[PDB]
RNA sequence: GGAUGACCCCAGGCGGUAGGGGAGCGUUCCCGAUGCCGAUGAAGGCCGACCCGCGAGGGCGGCUGGAGGUAAGGGAAGUGC
RNA sequence: GUGGAGCCUGGGAGUGAGGGCGCGAGCGAUAACGUCCGCGUCCGAGCGCGGGAACAACCGAGACCGCCAGCUAAGGCCCCC
RNA sequence: CGUGAGGGAAAGGUGAAAAGAACCCCGGGAGGGGAGUGAAAUAGAGCCUGAAACCGUGGGCUUACAAGCAGUCACGGCCCCGCAGGGGUUGUGGCGUGCCUAUUGAAGCAUGAGCCGGCGACUCACGGUCGUGGGCGAGCUUAAGCCGUUGAGGCGGAGGC
């Protein structure tokens, strides 16, 4: 009978808190949100997930010894470019990468995955510009 | 020098793709403002002889 | 006598060609070209159709998974509960279902929770 | 008709190997396998032969399209002249015939005839009896015919 | 209505005055004569005598006039190449292949 | 008011008026066949476990045909192994009558 | 089952290099041919989303082409890149 | 025990560079993607399909074709998936 | 081409008939546009058919955040043919290590191949050995020749098995 396939709708925007929430099992959820596999409508061609902002990054909780343990890493392409900086460090300056870098991470590669992580909108809050958009608040 | 020479024939896309900056520009002209011909500016008109708008030239 | 080739070449040639016109540059030009696409071209239509079989099921199962975490429960669970219900409606039209008639999916939630 | 020189040599040339041109890998070149003259007689055992003509005949007689005649009514050599006979005797050229005789005279007045093929009996053959529709001889003819099959 | 002319077997080479037609497809008559009057390239004076052929076919054979005529289109062709030798170092011999083009050239009439 | 029905070992969901390609049946084009029913949707919604008893789907056989030519080709390097397949797939066409229950 | 290749039913086998075997396709040429097709268009070419064949292929149609072509059944090879 | 079992006679072969893995030894150094034998296997010829990130030979499984149907093997079921 | 012995090519086709295109127009010419001839002039002499590589022009779809043996699967958009369907294209998603050869093993950074067209390799003779279709069978068969034929076959027993 040919499967389903919606025509384009209206994509929701959704409101979450980190704060307190561990990195990455909360990043798993945003990802999915990305996706749109919640809906029950999906395809996977075509990007009809939430736009997701989150608010309080900086407040991101980690588990382990990672604070001062787990190394984000940069290499440009000259010799001895490669940068090694520690979770902490990333807190203290970029917070709102530490989310940002494992929700991506957590999202396909390609064309359309890099489309999803635009969706993804990231704020060491609380306090998000996107009054515009009424984000609908999600827990967990 | 130990003689470098193509790999690969060069595809006919990528060929032309080499040519993308080949196309010519028109030369640029201006009406001569005695005769009304068109010709380089800041040449003298040779259909008329006049420059700036004198005859320099006899054509 | 002679048979010299003649007419027989060109003619299997075209045969080719006209199969890989669509083919990028020379792929749809060569015909020692189109051959080598049309041959990978020939395993890949087989190969993949086999396996289009198996990407709508995953895509159902998705679907239908979305579907039943909005009821409550996941689809691991909700299967289990099909089979102890006695409901053998494919998942390709589980999947329609839950997205063309919410109402009678809700039902199949619910005698699916029942029978477990 | 070429050399048989080494056209270039063996190695260093950064060109294949060859030898001569005569070589039939050239365009120049002699053809492999081809045609030679031969013989494709074979000796069929006479027997068969035997048998065949026997056979022949018999298949032919065996469908009323075999004719035997006494002799050649008014035939004296003249196309017309056999025509005519023909007609008497039920052969209007619907049919194609092998006509068997010795007689000189008729054969030269069925000869030209398209629908016919005409025959002196020591010349009796399977072939021509199975190309034609009817087969019409002699008495004369039907004897060295019965005694070739003796 | 439409006026052709071409140049066939111009012994230029077809990648070389192509630079040249270029300019001029879908220009104005007027334009057309006086962009290749001023175009710095050997095909300009080829390119011109097939426009003027062209041009004079219009007004004086397909009734067209001059002050409406436009360049429809234009293109050129190969034609047969003629195989010259450019003897090289150490005795090879080069072949040199001294191009040829048919210049075409189609002019049209401007309605308004 | 559909129904979904098993036939040819796929199921479909048909509703009054849908020509429908099924796997071939044994039956004559006008002849008129009665699929079993796992499922009845809309305003009566009952759920046949794995069929439902009473219910049946009547469908007027519209004929037969022959699928779209499927070239299935095999092809395994180094080993001059090329096999070449043509295949068309026979169906049965159908036009969905009525819904029982 | 029928009565011997006619089809139907049922069951089982059917990855495959060297390699063995079996059934076909197409090319040139002969018999068929004092024939048949042919200017109301041969061969050949370019199309096709149509028909037949598992396939090699074969039709059918349109355009080109302008003088050849060659069946059912057989025969013989300079027979398929 | 009726199996692409077997035995007999004849036509045609190819093969006579193997390889990895498990196990048993010799050599080697209780080295080598080592070497040399034995039993077995698989690749060879299954570089076809699932797992193993990737990957001939490890696990799973011997692919006639089609399906937008279903059960499973190894492996898995946080997101990539 | 080689001092020489010697080597040794390529290159066939308008049409039924030259009726081989007067005259005019752009042009130094070449070429072309008209006119004219012709059943046909993309049969116009660079001439029958006019394949492919290859080069252009015009039209449709497409492409400047994208990762690739170039395809395939699915869905989607735009163009087209039509009026539950086709055709063209390709945005996104899945999947995906060219062909040949040689190899224990090749996408392989091992061989061969620029592309297209045409030429290119399991034959023939006489013996042999199986199989096989036939003929005849304690028998079977002729060879060279001779006669006949002018695509007609017959005779020939020497001989062989």
């Amino acid at each position: 009978m040919k499967t389903y396939v919606p025509k384009q709708v209206e994509p929701r925007w959704v409101l979450i808190d980190a704060e307190g929430k561990t990195l990455g099992r909360l990043a798993t959820k945003i990802a999915t949100l990305l996706r749109g596999k919640h809906r029950p409508d999906w395809t996977p061609n075509v990007a009809m997930g939430d736009f997701v902002v989150v608010v309080n990054a900086d407040k991101i909780r980690v588990t382990g010894k990672k604070l001062e343990q787990k190394i984000y890493t940069r290499y440009s392409g000259y010799p001895g470019g490669l940068k090694k900086i520690p979770l902490e460090k990333m807190l203290a300056t970029h917070p709102e990468r530490v989310l940002e870098h494992a929700v991506k991470g957590m999202l396909p590669k390609g064309p359309l995955g890099r489309r999803l992580f635009k969706r993804l909108k990231v704020y060491a809050g609380p306090d998000h510009p996107h009054q515009a958009q009424r984000p609908e608040k999600l827990e967990v | 020098a130990k003689h470098p020479v193509p790999k690969k024939k060069t595809s006919k896309a990528r060929r032309d793709a080499r040519r993308s900056h080949h196309a010519l520009t028109p030369p640029t002209l201006v009406p001569c403002p005695e005769c009304k011909a068109m010709k380089p500016p800041h040449t003298v008109c040779p259909e008329c002889g006049y420059y700036a708008g004198r005859k320099v030239l006899e054509v | 006598p002679r048979a010299k080739t003649g007419v027989v070449r060109r003619r299997k040639h075209k045969k080719i060609l006209k199969l890989a016109k669509g083919y990028w540059g020379l792929r749809s030009k060569s015909f020692r070209k189109a051959r080598e696409t049309l041959f990978a071209a020939g395993n890949y239509a087989y190969a993949h159709r086999k396996r289009r079989k198996r990407d709508f099921r995953r895509l159902w199962i998705v679907r239908i998974n979305a579907a039943c975490r909005q009821h409550g429960l996941n689809y691991s669970t909700f299967i289990h509960g099909l089979k102890k219900a006695g409901i053998e409606v494919d998942r390709k039209n589980l999947a329609d279902l839950a997205v063309r008639e919410p109402q009678v999916f809700a039902e199949l939630v619910e005698r699916a929770k029942a029978a477990q | 008709a070429y050399s048989g020189r080494k056209i270039w040599p063996q190695k260093h040339t950064g060109r294949a190997r060859h030898g001569d041109i005569g070589a039939p890998i050239f365009v120049g070149g002699g053809v492999v396998f081809g045609p030679k003259p031969r013989d494709y007689s074979y000796t069929l055992p006479k027997k068969v032969r035997k048998k065949g003509l026997a056979m022949a005949v018999a298949d032919r007689a065996r469908e009323g399209k075999l004719l035997l005649v006494e002799a050649f009514a008014g035939v004296n050599g003249k196309t017309k002249e056999f025509l005519a006979w023909a007609k008497e005797a039920g052969l209007d050229g619907s049919e194609s015939v092998l006509l068997v005789t010795g007689n000189e005279l008729v054969r030269r007045a069925a000869r030209n005839l398209p629908w016919v093929v005409t025959l002196a009996p020591e010349g009796l053959n399977v072939y021509d009896i199975v190309r034609t529709e009817r087969l019409v001889m002699d008495l004369d003819a039907w004897e060295v015919f019965q005694n070739r099959i003796g | 209505m439409e006026a052709k002319a071409i140049a066939r077997y111009v012994r230029i080479s077809p990648r070389k005055v192509r630079l040249v037609v270029d300019l001029i497809r879908g220009k104005s008559l007027e334009e057309a004569r006086n962009i290749l009057r001023y175009t710095n390239k050997r095909g300009a004076y080829f390119v011109a005598k097939v426009l003027e052929s062209a041009a004079a076919n219009a007004v004086n054979n397909h009734d067209m006039l001059e002050d409406r005529l436009y360049v429809k289109a234009a293109y050129v062709d190969e034609g047969p190449a003629l195989k010259r030798v450019l003897p090289r170092a150490r005795g090879r011999a080069d072949i040199i292949k001294k191009r040829t083009s048919h210049i075409t050239v189609i002019l049209g009439e401007k309605h308004g | 008011m559909f129904a979904i029905v098993k036939t040819g070992g796929k199921q479909y969901r048909v509703e009054p008026g849908l020509k429908l390609r099924v796997e071939k049946l044994d039956a004559e084009p006008g002849a008129t066949v009665e699929l079993p029913v796992l499922l009845l949707g809309g305003e009566k919604t009952v759920v046949g476990t794995p069929v439902v008893e009473g219910a049946s789907v009547v469908a007027e056989v519209l004929g037969h045909g022959r699928g779209k030519k499927i070239l299935v080709s095999k092809f395994k390097a180094k080993v001059q192994y090329r096999r070449k397949k043509g295949h068309r797939q026979p169906y049965t066409e159908l036009l969905i009558k009525e819904i029982r229950g």
